[PDB]
């Protein structure tokens, strides 16, 4: 019974390892998404579809 | 005669520059005061103006 308990404990540590891998992937995805938002803002400022300009009055 | 001519020269200079420079610089100031880097104004249009 103690051997099977220790085996279950190893399985739990395995699960934590998988969870940490998943957290690292999510971290990378979040950084990529922040970069995408930055580039969306940049595109919106510099878009050639803009039609406005200051008016002389 | 020469002193008077130079006085007239620089007086006319100061008059012309006062008037025209004030007008032009006020126009430029207003135009730049309207400039914005929002998503609604063309950056090329604004910088070119």
């Amino acid at each position: 019974e103690l051997q099977a308990r220790i085996a279950g404990e190893q399985a739990a540590i395995q699960n934590e390892t998988t969870k940490l891998q998943m957290i690292a992937q999510l971290r990378q995805a979040e950084q990529a998404l922040i970069s995408e938002q930055r580039r969306e803002r940049n595109m919106r400022i510099l878009s050639s579809g803009n039609q406005g300009m200051p008016t002389i009055q | 005669d020469q002193w008077a001519q130079q006085v007239l020269n620089y007086g006319l200079l100061i008059v012309l520059f006062a008037a025209v420079f004030g007008l032009l610089m006020q126009i430029f100031g207003s135009y730049m005061a309207d400039l914005r880097f929002d998503g609604a104004q063309n950056v090329a249009y604004a910088i070119g103006g």
